[PDB]
């Protein structure tokens, strides 16, 4: 598999592991 | 930074995590 976070996919892999607590950039 | 880490490279789960709030 591709392990690279790009993107719409790294916020969504941010969004997941950080919860609603949320992620800053 | 994060897209460095990330997506040019490969983070793991711990790395990811360094950047939640």
């Amino acid at each position: 598999v591709n392990q690279h976070l790009c993107g719409s996919h790294l916020v969504e892999a941010l969004y997941l592991v950080c919860g609603e607590r949320g992620f800053f950039p | 930074g994060i897209v460095e880490q990330c997506c040019t490279s490969i983070c793991s789960l711990y790395q990811l995590e360094n950047y939640c709030n």
